């Protein structure tokens, strides 16, 4: 069909929450229950 | 079916390529074992090469010196058969010689040697056990296009004709791929299937086997299915009894104590971290394991409170309030909190508005079709 | 049984344990068997057995 | 071999470890399994009441 040359030119279906940094949940929930 | 290469291996050397676990000495000491007895010069020439470590020339010379004779003195047979024995010879000469290759770990020679050996080979069922040798070397080093193809290839032949055992060892490798490449749902289906007549031992012990259907069923399946494929499973329950951590993870879940579940969740989080088929999977299953149970919980609630939540879950409420907050935006789950007064309303949408939505969704996509179907054909 | 009316007599012997063996794969076909399991022995097992 | 009275005890005894185990299914067919094997022989009044 028309090409517009005119404009010059993991398998997953991967997610924004996955981009996330923050600590493992094991240490997050140790922490939380060291403190409570 | 034999282990070639025992997958035992790739998870030492992963396992050991980890921080905060290089030079435990144990990991290293089984890999060392393994590699000496099995003769693997090529793969600790290759292990040296990744982790940087000190060479052992007088072991490795050693291991090289009787690496060579071995395959001078198997190719010396294969070609005795050329010379004298039939086809029927000649392939089993092959065959063993790129049996060595993959012991060894000359991974592009054992490939070359199999292609030659199926090309050459004629019976059903041998083809098939050099296709379960791709597919295990292809497992062994993670590399995704060889496994798919060598997947479509005994699927193919299964098709033109196969049998019930080969069947099982293939969905085990299909699991064992969709477990890789984070497709829980069909691992969750294949593993399921095959969990009552697990036979490919050569991958891993049935121990091994049964976590990981507990793990993919438990983030796959929802309640009433867990309930009748795991729950009530006489094979999961049977080992699920020598397992018991494994077993207060998943009924910990189901009787929905949900602050066990956490414990169980932390510690499943650090096994499949230290794990190597799940390595690249843990934030994610332990994400979509705490929206599960935080679902599961908001499912019979119309207004929970933080402070409830938090005594449930056995955590703070400050820590709640972020969990919920984060999943919320992210659309995972239908509640909204309400801070000024801790509370956790559940908007979750009438059978009615989800139909009505689902149909504007559905419609708008058949629609953008029509259109784009209409303005391709009326000029 | 007259010839001309019936011209030819076909007799249908119990197979003879080759034809044991054929009729248990033809019926095993659409079958999840078990490896190591021997419809040969199964043959050998049934003898004067009709299809 | 013989003393199918002790096969008749194992098999009930596997039974029960399926049992105990959880694997209902498969202590329901070592059970029946002790019952064929048991109704081809002479019971003891202990044996049939283990059985039972």
């Amino acid at each position: 069909d028309d090409e517009f040359e005119e404009f010059p030119a993991h398998v997953w279906e991967d997610n924004w929450d996955d981009d996330n940094v923050e600590d493992d949940f094991s240490n997050q929930l140790r922490a939380e229950l060291e403190k409570h | 079916l034999p282990k070639n290469p025992d997958l035992r291996i790739a998870q030492l050397r992963f396992l050991l390529s980890l921080p905060e676990h290089r030079g435990d000495a144990a990991v290293r000491d089984e890999l060392m074992a393994a590699v000496r007895d099995n003769n693997m010069a090529p793969y600790y020439e290759a292990l040296c090469k990744s982790l940087d470590w000190q060479i052992d020339v007088d072991l490795l010379n050693k291991m090289k010196k009787a690496n060579e004779d071995e395959l001078k003195r198997l190719d010396e047979e294969l070609e005795d058969a050329e010379k004298n024995l039939g086809e029927s010879e000649i392939r089993d000469a092959m065959m063993a010689k790129a049996e060595y290759l993959c012991r060894i770990g000359d991974k592009e020679g054992a490939l070359t040697a199999f292609r030659k050996t199926y090309d050459k080979t004629v019976a059903l069922g041998h083809r098939l056990d050099i296709v379960f040798y791709l597919l295990r070397i292809g497992l062994f080093y993670m590399d995704n296009d060889l496994i798919t193809r060598n997947t479509e290839k005994a699927k193919s032949l299964i098709e033109e004709g196969g049998d019930w055992d080969r069947r099982n060892r293939l969905k085990v490798y299909q699991g064992l791929y969709c477990v890789a490449i984070r497709d829980f749902k069909q691992a969750a289906e294949l593993f399921l299937d095959t969990v009552s007549t697990f036979t490919s031992y050569e991958l891993m012990d049935y121990k091994t086997f049964v976590t990981y259907t507990v793990y993919v069923s438990m983030i796959a399946l929802e309640r009433p299915d867990l309930r009748e494929k795991v729950i009530k499973g006489a094979e999961i329950l049977e080992v699920l009894h020598s397992l018991p951590a494994v077993r207060q993870y998943l009924f910990s879940l189901y009787e929905c104590r949900y602050s066990v579940f956490f414990q169980s969740l932390a510690v499943v989080e650090q096994e499949m971290k230290k794990d190597w088929l799940f390595a690249p999977h843990y934030r994610y299953y332990v994400r979509e394991m705490r929206i599960h149970a935080y679902s599961q919980l908001l499912e019979s609630y119309r207004s929970l409170t933080l402070g409830y939540m938090a005594e449930a879950f056995g955590v703070g409420v400050e820590f709640i309030d972020q969990e919920l907050s984060r999943f919320i935006a992210a659309g995972r789950l239908h509640c909204k909190i309400d801070k000024v007064n801790e509370i956790v309303e559940t908007n979750r949408p009438d059978s009615k508005n989800w139909q009505y939505q689902e149909t504007i969704k559905k419609g708008d996509l058949l629609l953008n079709r029509v259109q784009k179907l209409s303005r391709v054909i009326n000029m | 049984l007259r010839p001309g009316r019936i011209d030819r007599k076909i007799e249908f012997p119990p197979p003879n344990e080759e034809a044991r063996l054929d009729i248990l794969k033809i019926h095993s076909r659409k079958m999840n068997l078990t490896r190591g399991i021997n419809l040969r022995k199964i043959a050998e097992l049934m003898p004067g057995a009709s299809g | 071999m013989d003393d199918k009275a002790l096969l008749v005890e194992v098999q009930l005894l596997e039974s029960k470890t399926y049992h105990a185990l959880s694997n209902l299914p498969k202590a329901r067919a070592a059970l029946t399994s002790a019952r064929t094997t048991a109704n081809a022989i002479y019971c003891p009044p202990k044996l049939q009441a283990t059985l039972d």
